[PDB]
């Protein structure tokens, strides 16, 4: 067995051109100065990226290996220097992986390479799969008993955010507006013709209704939208098991989709009518008791 | 009551919520209470690391192939526990045997009932019970001999629409969602040990 | 036992723990999983 | 007398023990830290009445307990003798508006002694400002209000832990010593049938090595142990033998690496255990080692000795051997058995006062570094007690104490009773404790012991489930630390009026009986049988005379919060947790109004806190003003209370106070004088009470909601003010100042319209959303003009005027009516930070009516948002016209298992319209005609103790008798239940509803708040994508559970957009907007701007990552 | 000198330096010893690497040096006068003007790291609450087209 | 005078998918729109509107009404 | 890709480039990476190609 | 874009990547806050701080981009570059 596991990673080396001399790396390359920003912070403070500081002690100790090396230096002095040198290299691309970890300040671990790519909250589960999204919005929801099943309540100030390009392309076109700028302006300061042109445009524009722990694909749901007043989603009653949403308090993120494949499938593969029975057993989901 | 960790009292409570309860009995009740609320949280966070790990598994498992090639299915008791002089249905017929498609047709008086590429409903399931057949052979996802994630065929009928399952679903996403959505539901433990 | 077996044991044995409680999964969803877990095979005797 | 308004009370037993002094958990921790006048008062009366107490105080002890330096030469010595406070330089309200932090200076008195000179020379030093503690127990540091809560945490001492080995099939014993300070020992029996020691877990080793590295010889150990084999089991297995070898053996173990010698390897033994200072076990830790190993007075303060480490192992030995009840060696017989972590007895609470004292104590530590640095290199007769000192480390330590710490926490200020419960949360999480990782389910769990010490109803329904607690209503903590509780002293089977404080410990040895037990008219039981509790948690009865001790109050359990909730006795354990929760959430009203039924304690919470503001003197009002109130006592001294008026706390809310007394009344000691924020009459008041009516109703209460009447939109009745406060810093930059001015550039004339001379809005001046609050410049840019922006300063006549306008605006979705502005001016005498040359402060006040989403609740966990507002004819109205403010839907109630609020229901029907009940000699009438509640006129309070509240038969037959409130019937039927006629349709409903006066709060979770869009906004700068968050104009989060829906649904184009259009692609981004406001067809998505930043990552650790295509090199 | 910005093994590796300079510079004709001549040339090694290596904007050798003499006569202010120093009086002690002790002040701080906890809770960064602004607004980019 | 004005059960038969119906309603959707915004060049390959339109309408919601006269075609290839 | 994505972000980084696997992009978590377009549901080579022309009748008429 | 190939990166190949090498641990100056030379974020190596702007302040127009300035060696071209172009330390 032991036979077995060392084949496993001598025989990768001689099928691949690739040398095994590339564990005992010559030089270190350095991430790109936006990567790891040097950003002024309101106040005339600074906030720096913790790459900085661990870049900071491999030049600082190589560096002083040079100058030791140049003069006549004894072995005790040089090999110091040297298992310092190779602890910073360490610490720089997997910090903690021996002994204690740089703390720096004291009150923290330093962050290092790998730990950008690790965990939940690293690159991979933080930035690519999941990202944040613009043309999206927010609100607690409440239970509206006239509604059909294919509609939802969106608030007047809520929709208006949401759907500022196309109001401003409106409020141009329909010469209420000069200009683009003049448009914008008009819209922020909410003038009494935008709430007019605002109902012509949201018309026949699906949007995804959302609530957070999103277990089963019945989680999102596209809704034809509907202006109400005040300040909270109104939802149809019957779809309140798909989302498991009580009237507790639970707010629902709103998506808009955009282009007109994005909205096509909104209508057609996600509408809130085409979706009556679970997937899971094929059983009735949207009679709640 | 169950006490904490698993204990009962053997001094119940004798009162009801709207007789209302003594202090004593109320001290008792709290250790249920508060455990069940910190124990719910878990399951959730367990439930989810479930689905999550299932997705990962499950991906890469796609409607690929409007029919397989192949013969091989799987047997399924449609009817059992059959009293003497009378013919008694399944339990669980309706989770296991409906919504499937038959691998090869069911001849009892040498005759077809169900031919082959049919699927299950309610009205042929009451076709073979009826004249006495006991069990039927489903062509199902396990024996599908497809190059390339599974056929819709073997696949069988969807469930969210009723029809054949179409060309480039994601039966694996699905499948993964559908066994992590009730696991917070589940919340199950013995009573006392 | 064999392959087709296991499949029936595993198949089994997950759905009691969900119908102990009262919900329904069809059993093509927990075949599709198990379907994957069987994909691999272990290697003896690698000679030729 | 007449300090509280009157309140029938329900209750059925007198109460002996009156509610204690309900915020003495903070002001006397912190007391006993400064040891001042009342402390040290206390102290001499507790001495002349037997109670003990440590007659030395905190700060001092600190001081004698850094005993004075001395250097190699032992020369030199410096005495902290004597520590004194002075006056606060800032009154408590110019530190709240000046942001000052309320302090006051700490003397002390060094002296310098040196035995070669001979001469002493005494000088006092000033070590720095100490943050004091207000009245009602809050530190003012920088102008906000910190509260510092209690902390749980394990008590030093040896614990004892018996398991079980599975593979062994018999169970394992083990001792831990866990010290204040030092490194930690342990010591573990029978791992494979030998027992052996862990020193700080370095490597295994044997007990009898141990022993042999102390004095102990071979043959006195055997015959202390003889009797147990299995340490003369491991002592012939020991191969090693002799005093010496044992040491330097150890010495090896423990730090390998460096020869042994003789004096080394016997001063490290010294220096690890039996050193005074790297050793340092508490106070309480030697005072819990005595009791646990039963030695009858040892060193009261100090290190352990070899006397307590050999009587561990003693202790382990015959708790292996089985025996139960052994006699302590040199000391009396105590009982041997494994002690619980969890049981209070051994958790140990560090109060506000320990907590600030452990922080100077490492700050002094510092300090006491610095002198014995200095001095090596110091010549004497040059060094005086001023110069050498340096308080650098203590003040240090002390601000950081403050700063960054989760023991010193923002004070939440939503009403009264937030505060309250802020003060006496025990908080188990913090430094030094109890981490959320580390946490299980034991510690969460419920405890026996807990009975009376720490409300098991009340705690966050979190994350932090269990980790967080209040204390009970009677807890008192003792000195050490653990927490005390009353109990009533029983003797011959007679309660006496005599109140006994009994720790966690001292409980457990006696019985304890149940005040619900009933009493004779005489003080003997009535009954033989009485429930009782015991040892271990049981609740077995043992009748007769055996008891000792019986619960002072039915309501001990229950803390403050709780104690609030009537007929919690019917509720679920689940649902009032979160009634109790809910109740720190309730904003203050307009006009508060006192509950229409409710328990008696809301009075005493609301006096006890200090919202209210109660008379220091017995006097006559003479000036009633609101603004202020003057009152003149009998020997002539006036004094005026400046009542607060509209400012804001820390959450947003109005303490606008009210004056309740008129001119010439009478004041007595303690009576109220202003009413508070959410107070009526001195009583807490956190809501109204509205007409209820349980019924579905059209579908627009489905699944919690709730409907209202608009009546109470148009009467104000819920209606709350909120007070926002937004800044801005006028500084100093390369370029140049900024200007606070009116003339900004490149602005209409109708925007500025309501700014003032100098660039500030106008008091009084109505605000919508985007308008200009202070008009601010920047001072310059660097601007690269294109051709087209050259021309059009030519065609306009323009001027750059070298300025971007970076003035203070109001916040998205935001309105409001100005009330004030403060201005500071570094030219002035105020005090600003560096580089910042003018500050301004503006408060936007607005009045915030009750709309759809608002959540609403009540007290018994019912809540819900608001759905619609009908109007008032479409209410269900009543026999009499009156129609219903509030209805809810009855599909609720016995899921959830709360008839509470039924309960509730029918008692404020009660209270609403009167009842009579004279001559009518009924039996459930004779236990309430001793009380006093037969005659009752309408709208008059009703108090129903927490746990001796009215009984249902009570109720009911109340139901039966209530007064006819005009000509002649009563709407209401026996049931509960009355007719109810449609307003929408007309036509009766066929049966009767529910019906009856509940009290509804309004909860801090309006939809005001929550409301948030983004088109699109800011992004961040090292991933491209939008940042987070309501307060930056934050998208969204498409997580990844998200992205699993569209894959199942197969919309794979509305998927690559969420990623690629939307966010985290900048050649994306601005071509879609483009796209969108022209018309034009949205164009094909690029690669994401994070998976770029993965490649440089990744290339970053030395993995060539390369992106290719068919044919070689791939295109980006 | 540790705690402050460097680590202790590396105080003495640039301690180290110091050394093998003194014995270049040190001879038998004066009648002392090694050690009183070598502890100069360390000190003096250790000061100045500490000084041009602790800081993440480095600071030139002279201004280190101005900005710890004004916090120590600082430190004696504090301790004398019983009240926190203001900085005329500050200034007229190191004999400058108030100008040049507020703007060494403002050069006298430290960076906070972007990678730091809140504090509210353990998941969020610092660096994920602070936008950049080289990043192109759309309304404005295609307001220049038009 | 909703979303599902034209029924998706008629819509579903004409293309016997329900994934091929989404991109076909898209691809024609993206087609009329180009239309309108040729803005005074004429070109010749597209094609206007098929049924009447009203004085404000989505494309897309015209393609789908096309769909479902059937006079409109799709072809994979 | 797929792998690093899961629990394992180092062994799966470390032996990759010891083995030196190309990954081929086919799947589903890594190609919501790369932001192309799922090979599930409208993203699969036969629904995304398709192609729309009207009728000559259609034509015909306008 | 057909595979994402990875392996290991031998020396070579670093150094192929870098368009330059750090030299100073020196960041920023205290007073002008600009890059240094030679240091982390210097221009020289990675890239110009402001769109088309050198370091020392000759050839600030947008006219003449891709090309290196003589005095400061700054390759002026767009600032968006830097979050792109990589160096490497020699050890
Ligand atoms: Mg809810
Ligand atoms: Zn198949
Ligand atoms: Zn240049």
């Amino acid at each position: 067995t032991r036979a077995l596991k060392r084949l496993k990673v001598v025989s990768a080396f001689l099928q691949t051109s690739n040398s095994p001399k590339g564990m005992v790396l010559d030089c270190v390359p350095v991430i790109p100065p936006d990567l790891r920003p040097m950003v002024q912070l309101d106040g005339g403070r600074f906030a720096t990226s913790d790459l900085n500081d661990l870049y900071r002690r491999v030049i600082n100790r190589n560096n002083r290996l040079k100058r030791l090396l140049d003069l006549g230096a004894p072995e005790i002095i040089v090999n110091n220097e040297k298992r310092m040198l190779q602890e910073a290299v360490d610490a720089l691309f997997d910090n903690g992986r021996r002994g204690r970890p740089v703390t720096g300040p004291g009150n923290r671990p330093l962050k290092s390479l790998s730990d950008m790519l690790k965990g939940k909250q690293g690159r991979f589960r933080q930035n690519l799969l999941g990202k944040r999204v613009d043309y999206s919005a927010r609100s607690v929801i409440v239970v509206g008993p006239q509604l059909k099943l294919h509609q939802c309540g969106l608030p007047k100030a809520m929709a208006l955010e949401l759907f500022k390009p196309f109001v401003m392309k409106r409020l141009v076109d329909l010469n209420h507006a000069q200009n683009i700028k003049s448009a914008k302006r008009m819209v922020e300061r909410g003038r009494t013709v935008v709430y007019d042109v605002l109902e012509e445009v949201i018309a026949e524009h699906p949007v995804l209704l959302n609530r957070a722990p999103t277990l089963h694909r019945l989680g999102i749901q596209a809704f034809e939208p509907q202006l109400v007043e005040g300040k909270a989603i109104q939802i149809h009653p019957l779809v309140c098991t798909a989302f498991n949403a009580d009237f507790d308090g639970d707010q629902m993120a709103v998506h808009l989709p955009l282009s007109a494949e994005a909205q096509a499938e909104a209508r057609i593969l996600m509408l809130s009518s085409n979706n009556i029975l679970k997937p899971a057993d094929g059983r009735p989901v949207t009679m709640p008791t | 009551v169950s006490n904490a960790k698993n204990e009962t009292i053997p001094r119940p409570i004798k009162a009801s919520f709207r007789e209302g309860l003594s202090v004593l009995e109320y001290f008792i009740s709290t250790h249920g209470a508060r455990k069940g609320l910190a124990d719910t949280a878990l399951r959730t966070a367990d439930s989810g690391y479930l689905t999550r790990r299932l997705v990962d598994v499950s991906q890469d498992v796609i409607i690929r192939e409007e029919d397989c090639g192949t013969e091989r299915g799987l047997k399924l008791p449609i009817a059992t526990r059959d009293a003497d002089g009378t013919l008694r249905k399944a339990e669980d017929v309706e989770t296991s045997v409906y919504a499937r498609m038959l691998a090869e047709d069911v001849v009892i008086d040498g005759k077809v009932i169900a031919p082959a590429n049919v699927d299950l409903g309610d009205v042929l399931i009451d076709a073979l019970v009826a004249h006495g057949v006991e069990e039927v052979k489903t062509r199902s996802i396990l024996t599908c001999e497809s190059q390339v994630g599974t056929c819709a065929m073997c696949y069988g009928r969807s469930l969210a629409t009723g029809k054949l399952v179409d060309i480039g679903e994601a039966v694996g996403i699905i499948a993964a969602q559908s066994i992590g959505e009730p696991g917070t539901q589940l919340t199950m433990r013995t009573f006392h040990t | 036992l064999g392959q087709r077996a296991v499949q029936v044991h595993l198949v089994g044995e997950v759905q009691k723990v969900y119908n102990s409680q009262g919900v329904s999964i069809h059993d093509k969803h927990i075949e599709i999983i198990i379907r994957q877990m069987l994909r691999r095979v272990t290697i003896i005797e690698s000679g030729d | 007398a007449s300090t509280a308004p009157l309140r029938i009370s329900f209750a059925k037993i007198k109460e002996p023990l009156e509610v204690p002094n309900l915020l003495a958990l903070q002001t006397e921790s912190f007391d006993w830290l400064l040891g001042n006048d009342a402390w040290k008062a206390r102290v001499e009366s507790a001495l002349e009445s037997g109670q003990d107490v440590p007659t030395k105080s905190g700060l001092e002890e600190i001081f004698e307990e850094i005993s004075p330096i001395e250097d190699f030469s032992g020369s030199m010595s410096l005495t902290f003798r004597d520590h004194r406070f002075e006056p606060p330089k800032n009154s408590i309200d110019e530190c709240k508006d000046r942001d000052f932090t309320y302090a006051a200076p700490l003397f002390v008195t060094a002296e310098f002694t040196n035995n070669e000179t001979g001469e002493i020379k005494s000088q006092t030093v000033f070590m720095g400002d100490f943050p004091l503690m207000t009245n009602k127990g809050t530190f003012v540091i920088n102008g906000t209000e910190r509260v510092v809560v209690s902390q749980l945490v394990r008590s030093p001492g040896v614990y004892f832990d018996s398991s079980i080995d599975k593979t062994s099939d018999k169970d394992i014993f083990s001792a831990k010593i866990i010290p204040s300070r030092g490194a930690w020992l342990e010591m573990e029996i029978d791992k494979r049938d030998m027992v052996g020691v862990r020193i700080d877990r370095k490597r295994k080793q044997s007990v009898t090595v141990l022993l042999k590295a102390l004095g102990w010889t071979t043959e006195q150990i055997l015959e202390e142990f003889g009797e147990y084999e299995s340490m003369r089991a491991t002592l012939e297995k020991d191969h090693t033998q002799g005093q010496d070898d044992a040491l330097l053996d150890i010495y090896r173990k423990l730090r390998p690496g460096e020869p042994p010698t003789r004096e080394a390897a016997q001063t490290l033994l010294e220096n690890l255990y039996f050193n005074p200072k790297r050793y340092d076990l508490a106070k309480v830790g030697r005072y819990k080692v005595n009791k646990k190993l039963g030695a009858d007075e040892p060193l009261d303060a100090g290190v352990l000795t070899t006397d307590d480490v050999i009587a561990t192992i003693k202790y382990l030995v015959k708790l292996h051997a089985g025996e139960t009840e052994t006699v302590g060696e040199s000391g009396r017989e105590i009982v041997v058995e494994t002690d619980d972590i969890d049981h209070f007895g051994n958790r140990r609470i560090r109060n506000v006062g320990e907590l600030i004292q452990n922080q100077v104590r490492t700050g002094l530590a510092r300090m006491e570094r610095v002198v014995r640095e200095r001095m090596t290199t110091q010549d004497v007769e040059a060094i005086t007690p001023q110069t050498l000192i340096n308080i650098r480390p203590v003040v240090a330590s002390i601000k950081e104490f403050f700063g960054t710490s989760q023991l010193s926490q923002f004070m939440d200020q939503n009403n009264p009773l937030s505060g309250l419960t802020h003060k006496r949360r025990l908080n188990a999480l913090g430094p030094g404790g109890l981490s959320r990782e580390r946490a299980g389910f034991e510690v969460r769990d419920v405890h026996p012991s807990h009975y009376g010490r720490m409300c098991p109803i009340e705690t966050p329904e979190g994350p932090n489930i269990g980790l967080i607690g209040s204390l009970a209503s009677y807890g008192r903590i003792n000195p050490f630390g653990f927490i005390e509780t009353p109990y009533r002293k029983v003797v011959e089977g007679q309660v006496t009026d005599d109140v006994d404080y009994l720790t966690a410990d001292e409980e457990d040895r006696f019985v304890i009986a149940q005040a619900n037990a009933a009493l004779g008219d005489d003080m003997r039981f009535a009954e033989a049988r009485v429930l009782v509790r015991r040892r271990g948690g049981e609740v077995d009865y043992v009748p007769g005379d055996d008891v000792d001790y019986m619960d002072v109050s039915p309501r001990q359990m229950v803390s403050v919060a709780t104690a609030m909730i009537p007929f919690l006795e019917h509720d679920d354990a689940n649902r009032a947790l979160m009634g109790a929760n809910m109740m720190r959430q309730a904003v203050p009203l307009i006009k508060s109004e006192s509950p229409l039924v409710g328990t008696g304690m809301e009075y005493r919470s609301a006096a006890d806190a200090g919202d209210v503001v109660k008379a220091e003197k017995a006097g006559v009002v003479q000036e009633v003003s609101a603004d202020y109130i003057t009152t003149t006592n009998d020997d002539g001294t006036y004094i005026t209370y400046r009542l607060a008026k509209f400012s804001r706390s820390n959450q947003g809310t109005s303490v606008n106070q009210k004056v309740i007394v008129a001119e010439g009344d009478r004041i007595i000691e303690g009576q109220v004088l202003a009413d508070g924020p959410a107070t009526e009459n001195g009583e807490m008041a956190l809501g109204k009470n509205l007409l209820v009516a349980f019924m579905p109703w059209e579908g627009h209460n489905y699944e919690d909601a709730i409907i209202l009447s608009q009546r109470l939109v148009q009467d104000d009745v819920l209606s709350s003010i909120h007070i926002e406060e937004h800044e801005v810093d006028a500084r100093d930059t390369k370029l140049g100042p900024e200007e606070i001015t009116r003339d900004i550039p490149n602005v209409s004339e109708e925007v500025l319209a309501d700014l003032d001379e100098r660039g500030i809005i106008r008091i009084g001046a109505e605000v919508v959303a985007g308008d200009i609050l202070v008009g601010k410049v920047t001072p310059k840019g660097e601007t690269e003009l294109t051709p087209e922006e050259r021309l059009l300063r030519a065609i306009f006549g323009e001027k750059a005027r070298e300025v971007r306008d970076t003035s203070l605006k109001v916040p998205h979705g935001e309105i409001g009516k100005v009330i004030g502005v403060r201005v500071f001016d570094r030219e002035e005498g105020d005090e600003l930070p560096p580089g910042v040359n003018q500050l301004v402060r503006v408060y936007v006040a607005q009045k915030r009516k009750i709309t759809d989403g608002d959540k609403l609740a009540g007290r018994h966990g019912n809540k819900g948002v608001i759905s619609k507002i009908n109007p008032i004819e479409d209410m269900p109205f009543l026999e009499d016209g009156t129609p219903v403010d509030i209805i809810l839907n009855p599909l609720a109630v016995p899921s959830r298992m709360n008839p509470g609020q039924v309960l509730e229901i029918h008692l404020g029907w009660l209270a609403s319209r009167g009842w009579d009940v004279s001559g009518l000699a009924e039996e459930w009438a004779q236990r309430l005609q001793v009380i006093g509640a037969d005659k009752v006129e309408p709208g008059t309070n009703v108090a129903t103790p927490v746990f001796d509240g009215a009984r249902e038969d009570e109720l009911a037959g109340l139901l039966q008798h209530t007064i006819p409130n005009r000509d002649g019937e009563r709407m209401v039927l026996p049931s509960g239940k009355a007719r109810l006629f449609d307003g929408r349709s007309g036509e009766p409903f066929p049966e009767p509803i529910s019906v009856g006066y509940m009290y509804i709060l309004k909860l801090h979770h309006l939809v005001d708040d929550k409301l948030h869009a983004r088109s699109t906004g800011p992004y961040s700068m090292i991933t491209q994508q939008p940042l987070g968050g309501k307060a930056q104009f934050g998208g969204q989060r498409f997580g990844e559970m998200e992205v699993w829906a569209l894959e199942a649904y197969g919309a794979a184009y509305a998927l690559q957009e969420l990623l690629t259009i939307k966010s985290d692609d900048v050649t994306g981004r601005v071509k879609v907007y483009e796209a969108i406001v022209k018309g034009e067809n949205i164009p094909e998505p690029g690669i994401p701007e994070s998976f770029k930043v993965l490649i440089k990552e990744m290339q970053s650790l030395c993995l060539n990552v390369e992106v290719l295509s068919s044919d070689g090199m791939s295109i980006e | 000198y540790t705690g402050r910005g460097m680590l202790f093994l590396d105080l003495i590796q640039e301690g180290n330096l110091g050394l093998i300079r003194a014995v270049e510079k040190f001879d038998y004709t004066k009648g002392y010893k090694f050690s009183t001549y070598a502890t100069w040339w360390i000190r003096q090694a250790i000061t100045r690497a500490m000084a041009d290596q602790a800081r993440t904007i480095r600071i030139p050798v002279h201004m280190v040096e101005v900005i710890n003499k004004l916090a120590r006569v600082q430190r004696q202010m504090l301790q004398d006068l019983g009240r926190e120093p203001t900085p005329e009086e500050l200034a007229k002690e190191l004999d400058m003007t108030p100008e040049k002790v507020i703007e060494v002040q403002k050069y006298g701080r430290e960076p906070i790291s972007l990678h730091t906890p809140l504090g509210e809770d353990g998941d969020s960064e610092f660096g994920d609450l602070i936008e950049d602004s080289e990043a192109v607004v759309p309304a404005d980019a295609v307001s220049f087209t038009l | 005078e909703g979303i599902i004005n034209p029924p998706i059960d008629e819509l579903l038969e004409a293309t016997d998918s329900k994934y091929s119906l989404v991109i076909y309603a898209a691809k024609r959707a993206r087609q009329i729109n180009a239309y309108y915004s040729q803005l005074g060049e004429g070109l010749l390959e597209y094609v206007g509107p098929l049924v009447d339109t009203h004085v404000h309408e989505k494309p897309l919601s015209i393609a789908l009404r096309e769909i479902n006269a059937g006079l409109l075609t799709s072809e994979a290839i | 890709l797929s792998a690093a994505s899961f629990q394992e972000t180092t062994r799966v980084l470390t032996d990759a480039a010891i083995n030196a696997k190309s990954d081929s992009l086919i799947g589903l978590k890594e190609n919501v990476i790369i932001g192309k377009l799922i090979p599930a549901g409208t993203g699969l080579s036969r629904y995304r190609n398709i192609r729309v022309e009207p009728t000559e009748e259609a034509k015909a008429a306008m | 874009f057909d595979e994402l190939r990875i392996g290991l990166a031998t020396a070579d190949d670093i150094r192929q990547w870098s368009h330059g090498e750090v030299k100073k641990p020196e960041t920023i100056n205290y007073r002008t806050l600009k890059p240094e030379k030679d240091g982390l974020f210097c221009e020289k190596i990675f890239g110009p701080t402001r769109d088309w702007e050198c370091y020392c302040g000759k050839y600030k127009r947008v006219r003449f981009k891709g090309i290196i300035c003589e005095r400061c060696g700054v390759e002026v071209t767009r600032a968006k570059v830097r979050r792109e172009r990589m160096g490497h330390i020699e050890l």
